[PDB]
């Protein structure tokens, strides 16, 4: 058998004392990217679709927990993320703005106006 | 016990046990939950790890979180105090009156009787309805399959049948949803509460709801045929009466099996079904019996993919089957109420061994004549009805007589018919047919048939039209 | 703890437990768990052992422990078995008491070889007109069933076993046949109401029943052909006659499907594994005949298999049909027709009971499948003649149920029917002839048949008797 | 990530990544000696047939494994990258293929301190003096400070002459090779 | 050498040496076993391990059980003292009387012949049977294979070829039957026995047999077709002869492939089948071949699974014969016998410059008329054959009166039907066939023809029809 958390990196961080100064609990490096999945280590109090924000700016969904890492999908290109990259815990569940601030303008999956007309209103939220 | 949640991957958990491994099939409770969720125990990997099949959404789940073990399976409130509650697959009610109040709890994953507490003779449970009990008479403690449920009477039908055995032979009835839509499980709710089958004032109900709702994960639609089951097995046990149990829909129940089969990472079987299908049908199918004590009487609600009567879901559960009802929207068009397909309706104990050779003869006559009809239809409109024989003008009537006393006036059908229930015993309907097979009231006019209970109605009817 | 003759059940789950231990455990050799169950080990691997547990898996537990009983599968076989139901292990389930029993035999064992075996000879009665006549079985036989959704295939395995008392009641230790039913993936509804209604007919005497219903786990359908095809070999080898009515088999193909797929196995067609042709023929080709240097026993076998919407070129009804000696094919066309038992006589064929069949039926059937074959093919004068005489005997081999008929009694109706005695009478009135005229030739003229059952032929003094009493009956009917 | 200096020769394989980790947290620190003979030690230290009977047992939970690893390392005195290599490998349960890692490790220091091994092949043995030109005109292929390790196994299913690996380098002056080369031309 | 189990999966068994490996196809023998277990080796898996494929049942084999190497493939004993005789897939006798006494023994796993061997000759096979002879006429030395589903007359053709042909043989004959029946083996056995074809008590015997059957494991069934192919090839190469070399049914060599394929860890192909199918097929019909050191006419019985002629396994075995002969379960349904369908059958042969003219054009115009018949059929099956020209009917009538032809009573269904065996020269065919699409017998019934011998006896039925 294998994990992928087996990589000789982290076996070389742990044999050597360095996994003490490294926070494993809010955030965790990838272990690895490719065609938009990204496959962390850490992130130990992380919650089932939570959202992880990667250190490029790019936003994550959390879906798979498995043992060893955490199966992150990356809402947008993996072009700016490399194995080795920071990923940070936002702490809550996807939510989006709701209200009648909404009408009349388009909106893009996470509730941000795509439509060029300014801010959106957004007095509250909606999980 | 407590372990600790490792992993999380969809609806499947996996959960780490250090001090000791609970049985398959046993229910994990996750403590730190805003809303009670149950593990249902699957597999055990090794390394005191175990899979488990979530009854809820796993969402906001952490890798570490404690859970805490029941040490039995999935265990309901069984008892009297079911009867007129909606609760889902756990046993928690949904309907917002307050705790199910009993003395006795049940575990849902239970066997089916041994070969000894069998019954080895047949039987026939009357239902107390004119095309039922005649031409596809239902096995007490057998499948029976209800095709068509669309718009032609399912609902009102599953209700009648519901008063007439708790009226009759006075045993209770449960009803599992297996995969019921929020609107109309509602719908239903508010339709047997109209009718009079709960009742939320004088606790005199006789229908125990079980609704495993649609949107529920497919770890929960897969067992609440086995919540309705263990309901039902109180009522027969316990109790030691002849229970019904409605089990809507029976394809539902196939698919979360799958679904929860593919999920736990199984190799599908010939048209993508779980591997288990077989015996994940027969497990439930097998505790549908006539015990030495009581008995359960199931009718699933049969949906056919594709219209393929030979798609595994099908061919497997037909395996059980003993009987056969077929509502048609071509009956319904005519006011013919129930709208059960006289000919293509089935049963497995019409036998001469079984229900005697009496009633086995005067069904055999009502099914010939019915399709000796059915075959001069297509002369009548082909060569017009002219060119009939006298011994056919007289079979047509004979058998349009027949179609119009097969239908009947149901008791919770009273707002939509104008007429008053009636409740037909087997004799009554076996000798109103013979009579009317032998021609005795070849004399009466077709409409003094329709919608009567039994044959004096129709005499009475004929005597109140016509002077 | 001992880890050669003892494991730990390292990981259970799919009904394949892991086990780490038995170091000196045989392949296929049965193991028992702590709890209770037992199992199978399948898979001798480097680093554990692959238990399929004869059993639900809901008992076994990650970390019970395992026991070599040090033997291979086998079952208990003999005549304490008669007049009891088992379960798929031997072990009795219908509450009697302990089988006990001094004999057993593997399930596993391998077929005769070619020399042991010998031609059919003997014939198998099973006291349907159709079935005897038509298609006759010989003993060693292997006679598929081969049908659909309710069209009557267990009224032909019950009626056989139920017409077997005949034989079973005489003296003649050479005609007396020990039936065995073995029961798969079937509801135990069925299996309590068969039992019930052969001991009614006094036919669990000599009747083992192995139950595997559809509440019973997969490992124990896969398992129950083969323990009851021992229970058979045991009369096999012993020199007495067995008939095993397997039912169905295509029930234990899905329960074997459902185990390869557990197991990860590569899906064929219709997903079945690459064995399940070895898993039906390794089962079928135990019904022999051996020859008198080895006995001189049989075990003839009655595989009952159900196609879907009547496809008979589908997968496993043809891998059956490619290891079996024959078919009846029951047609539901005519079964809802009326037509009962539907055997398809046009689509029906016995490869080797031909020869096995009785001299007196065979001189009559003979005359008869002709006749029926010549109707086939018109389906004038002649013509006319040929329609009439087709619907007569078509008409003639409708049969109850649970009322099978000797030998004399078919030989006398057919014998009536084909020489023309009822080409006068109408067709509706064949059956209501045929009630009268046995009740008749059963009350009054036992003699007749009595010689013709002894002698074994319709001899022309028995030929002049038979016209005699049927046209004189035909006067007065 | 923590850029690990990578070993001469790459071993593969689940051994491979546990050895690689150890390489690379040795050569910094510059422990590679002494790690290498504590690893030596754990060979037989694990090796003993009680340990080894209770390692081998999967029954007995990771936590008592890892407590029984810690205080044999406590009572034997090693490196903390020794104990805490023990530690990971009990933790990640792969304490089965822990002979693997040592051999790994062995053959990853054999190529760190320059070693090319070689065989040496033959149909019968050699004379002392003939094995010291061999030694010599090897050494002469190696580089400079490539220390050798020679094989000299005896196969007589060849019929005479030499057969010599030197890495992945081979030189078959062997009688066999030669007859078959000769009868396959020859038949042409 | 000396190894020990490590696994036993199946019929699949891994054995670990440590000392000297064996080489691939080399057997080994499991040394503490009450009868002689055989494993082939076939492969080598690393770490000084080999598996292997046992030609016996593994129950009983415990992991670290010895093994023992034998240097030498299967070798099984050739000579003329294996006729008369029955083997098994190691070369053991298995007709109770006494070891086979030979000389010189043979390596199953030999290669194929060179290119500068084969031989070119094509001559014509007659075997008597009017459909094989006119449409397909098969070749002597040539690879003929009877194609169809189960129950369609594999067997019996192949029985009255046996009969036919080696009959009139004056060289041996090899009966390799691999996955059929054990009792259809003996029939075949004491057939022999009788008609003189073995003598049990003098050395004139003509054929060898070779028996894999059914209830033997994968192993067994998959290397049985070889230890025939190296009886046959003995009797080819050294005594120089002519061989007759019968295989029912070789479909059973490849599905036991796909049997152990799966376990010996290799990635399946289109349908579960081994990766390696065309390959293994390529190396066993590759050796089947006429060189010039003598000829085998190898007759070969192929099991079409479902029906399905476009399967992996006799759509690849179709490139590895010179005639065909393709056996339809429609034809035979219509009653037809045999049911060879004549125009999927072919030939290498059916050349105008080896059969002829005549033969040559008979043939094409019987193909040409049922290929006409065909192109109708579809429409003559809704409209009816009342919507088709004159020339339309003719064609239908003609067709019908050919299909009816074709077919004929073999001998060895005289215990079937009761029929008289029918021999048809090929001159006779030709001339029938000739008179039949001239139109000289248009005024006889179809059903004239049906199951007779030469036509002058459809003309004596067409008389004895008329009275
Ligand atoms: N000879 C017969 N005469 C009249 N009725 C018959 C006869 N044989 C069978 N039947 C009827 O057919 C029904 C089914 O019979 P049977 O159980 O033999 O079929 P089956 O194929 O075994 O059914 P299943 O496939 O569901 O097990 C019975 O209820 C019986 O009434
Ligand atoms: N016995 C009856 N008398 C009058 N109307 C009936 C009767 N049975 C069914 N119906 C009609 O059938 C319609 C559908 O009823 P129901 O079965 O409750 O809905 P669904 O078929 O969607 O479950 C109702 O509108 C009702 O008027
Ligand atoms: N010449 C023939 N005459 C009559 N029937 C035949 C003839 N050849 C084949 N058959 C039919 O074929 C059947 C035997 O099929 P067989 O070839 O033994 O099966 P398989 O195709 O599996 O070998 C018989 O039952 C018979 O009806
Ligand atoms: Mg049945
Ligand atoms: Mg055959």
């Amino acid at each position: 058998k294998t994990g992928t958390a087996e990589v000789s990196s982290i076996l070389e961080e742990r044999i050597l004392g360095a996994d003490t100064s490294v926070d494993l609990e809010e955030t965790g490096r990838v272990l690895s990217i490719g065609d938009g999945i990204a496959r962390v280590h850490g992130l130990r109090n992380v919650q089932a679709e939570e959202m992880v924000e990667f250190s490029s700016g790019l936003k994550g969904m959390s879906l798979n927990l498995e043992p060893d890492n955490v199966g992150v999908v990356v809402f947008g290109n993996d072009k700016l993320i490399k194995e080795g990259d920071i990923v940070k815990r936002t702490g809550a569940i996807v939510d989006v703005p709701v209200g009648e601030e909404l009408l009349g303008r388009v909106v893009d999956a996470l509730g941000n106006a795509i439509d060029g007309k300014g801010p959106i209103g957004s007095k509250a939220r909606r999980r | 016990t407590t372990g600790r949640i490792v992993a999380v991957i969809g609806a499947v958990v996996d959960v780490q046990f250090d001090e000791g491994l609970p049985p398959i099939l046993n229910a994990l409770e996750v403590q730190g939950r805003e809303t009670r969720l149950v593990l249902e125990v699957a597999q055990h990997l090794g390394e005191s790890t175990v899979r488990t099949i979530a009854m809820d959404g796993t969402e906001g789940l952490v890798r570490g979180q404690k859970v805490l073990d029941s040490g039995a399976p999935i265990r309901i409130p069984v008892g009297p105090e079911t009867l007129g509650r909606i609760m889902n697959v756990i046993g928690e009610p949904i309907d917002e009156r307050g705790p199910i109040k009993t003395k006795q709890f049940a575990a849902i994953h239970a066997e089916a009787p041994e070969f000894v507490e069998m019954s080895v003779e047949q039987e026939i449970l009357v239902t107390g309805i004119k095309v039922v009990d005649l031409l596809a008479p239902y096995a007490k403690g057998g499948k029976i399959g209800l095709f068509g449920g669309a718009g032609v009477g399912k609902t009102v039908l599953i209700m009648e049948l519901i008063n007439n055995v708790a009226k009759a032979h006075g045993g209770y009835s449960v009803f599992a949803g297996v995969g019921e839509r929020t609107r109309e499980g509602n719908d239903l709710y508010h339709e047997m509460i109209e009718s009079g089958v709960i009742n939320l004032k004088d606790a005199t109900s006789k229908v125990a709801l079980v609704y495993g709702q649609m949107n529920e994960p497919p770890g929960a639609r897969a067992r609440v045929a086995l919540t309705g089951l263990t309901v039902a097995e109180y009522f027969r046990d316990q109790e030691g009466q002849d229970v019904l149990l409605f089990i809507d829909n029976i394809f539902r129940f196939t698919q979360a099996g799958s679904e929860v089969s593919a999920l736990l990472g199984r190799i599908p079987s010939a048209v993508g079904y779980q591997p288990t299908l077989a015996t994940d049908m027969g497990t439930m199918q097998e505790r549908i019996t006539t015990t030495k004590k009581g008995s359960i009487t199931s009718v699933q609600a049969i949906y056919v993919p594709a219209d393929d009567l030979t798609d595994p879901a099908p061919a497997t559960t037909f395996a059980h089957l003993d009987a056969t009802t077929v509502l048609s929207r071509a009956i319904a068009e005519l006011g013919i109420y129930p709208a059960v397909d006289p000919l293509d309706s089935t049963s497995r104990i019409m036998d001469p061994n079984i229900v005697g050779s009496e009633h086995y003869d005067v069904a055999r006559g009502v099914q010939k004549i019915l399709q000796d009809y059915k075959s001069l239809q297509d002369i009548i409109a082909i060569l017009g009805m002219d060119e009939l024989s006298e011994e056919d003008k007289l079979t047509v009537s004979r058998a349009r007589k027949i179609q119009r006393f097969l239908s009947q006036p149901f008791q919770v059908a009273e707002v939509f018919t104008g007429h008053l229930g009636k409740l037909v015993p087997l004799k009554e309907t076996i000798k109103g047919f013979q009579q009317i097979l032998a021609g005795e009231y070849d004399h009466l006019p077709e409409q003094a048939f329709y919608m009567v209970g039994p044959i004096e109605e129709a005499v009475a009817k004929a005597d109140k039209l016509a002077e | 703890v001992d880890l050669e003759e003892t494991g730990r059940v390292l990981s259970i789950g799919d009904g394949i437990a892991r086990v780490h231990g038995l170091r000196n455990v045989q392949a296929e050799e049965m193991v028992e768990f702590s709890s209770g169950l037992k199992g199978m080990s399948l898979n001798l691997e480097p680093d554990n052992v692959g238990v399929v547990v004869f059993g639900n898996d809901k008992l076994i537990k990650e970390g019970d422990i395992v026991k070599r009983t040090g033997a291979i599968v086998d079952v208990p076989v003999g005549e304490e078995l008669l007049g009891r139901v088992v379960d798929a292990l031997g072990n009795a389930i219908d509450g009697k008491g302990p089988i006990g029993s001094k004999a057993r035999r593997r399930v596993g064992l391998k077929a005769p070889g070619i020399i042991p075996r010998i031609s059919v000879r003997e014939p198998m009665q099973t006291g349907i007109k159709a079935v005897d006549s038509l298609v006759p079985i010989g003993r060693g036989q292997r006679e598929l069933i081969i049908g659909d959704r309710q069209t009557g295939k267990t009224s032909i395995a019950i009626d056989t076993i139920i017409n077997q008392k005949r034989f079973n009641d005489g003296t003649d230790e050479k005609k007396k046949l020990y039936c065995i039913y073995v029961a798969i993936g079937q509801k135990r509804s069925t299996v309590a109401q068969l039992v019930k209604r052969l001991t009614d007919a006094d036919a669990m005497k000599y009747t083992i029943v192995v139950s595997a219903t559809a509440s019973d786990a997969a490992p124990l359908q896969y398992l129950a052909p083969y323990s009851g095809c021992s229970m058979g070999e045991y009369f096999r080898d012993n020199g007495k006659h067995a008939l095993i009515i397997y039912d169905d088999l295509s029930k234990q193909a899905v329960a074997y499907r459902q185990m390869s797929l557990l197991l990860r196995r590569p899906p064929g067609r219709e997903a079945y594994p690459g064995d399940v042709f070895y898993l039906h023929s390794r089962l079928l080709e135990r019904a022999a005949k051996m020859n008198d240097a080895f006995g001189g026993g049989s075990l003839t076998a009655l595989p009952v298999i159900e196609t879907q919407a009547g496809d008979v070129s589908a997968y496993i009804p043809t891998n059956v049909i490619s290891i079996t000696d024959g078919q009846i094919f029951l047609e539901t066309e005519l079964f809802y027709k009326g037509i009962r038992p539907a055997i398809n006589v046009g689509l029906s064929v016995s490869r080797v009971g031909s020869a096995a069949q009785t001299r007196a039926m065979k001189q009559v059937a003979g005359t008869m499948k002709l006749e029926l074959a010549q109707y086939r093919e018109v389906a004038d004068a002649a013509t006319q003649q040929l329609l009439s005489r087709g619907v007569r005997l078509t008409e003639l081999l409708k049969q109850g149920q649970y009322s099978p008929m000797a030998i004399e009694e078919q030989v006398a109706v057919i014998y009536a029917g084909v020489r023309g005695y009822l080409d006068k009478l109408e067709p509706s009135k064949i059956t209501k002839f045929e009630n009268a005229f046995l009740s008749h030739v059963i009350s009054q003229h036992q003699a007749l048949l009595s010689k013709i059952r002894t002698d074994g032929k319709i001899s022309e003094e028995s030929d002049a008797k038979l016209k005699e009493i049927v046209t004189n009956f035909l006067a007065g009917f | 990530f923590a850029k690990l200096v990578r070993p001469p020769v790459q071993i593969y394989g689940i051994e491979g990544r546990y050895a690689t980790a150890l390489y690379s947290a040795a050569s910094k620190q510059n422990k590679l000696e002494q790690v290498e003979k504590e690893l030596l030690r754990v060979g037989q230290i694990l090796k003993e047939p009680k340990m080894a009977a209770s390692l081998l047992n999967p029954y007995v939970k990771r936590s008592v494994k890892v407590k029984s690893l810690s205080d044999m390392t406590a009572k034997e005195k090693f490196s903390p990258l020794t104990s805490n290599l023990i530690n990971l490998l009990a933790e990640n349960g792969r304490l089965t293929n822990t002979p693997a890692v040592i051999s790994a490790f062995s053959t990853m220091m054999s190529v760190h301190r320059g070693e090319v091994p070689c065989t040496v092949t033959t149909a019968s043995a050699l004379d002392e003096a003939t094995l010291t030109e061999l030694k010599t005109v090897l050494k002469s292929f190696l580089s400079k400070g490539q220390v050798l390790k020679l094989e000299v196994k005896i196969d007589p299913s060849i019929m005479g002459g030499m057969i010599v690996r030197i890495g992945e380098k081979y030189v078959d002056m062997s009688a066999k090779t030669k007859i078959q080369k000769l009868s396959r031309a020859m038949r042409e």
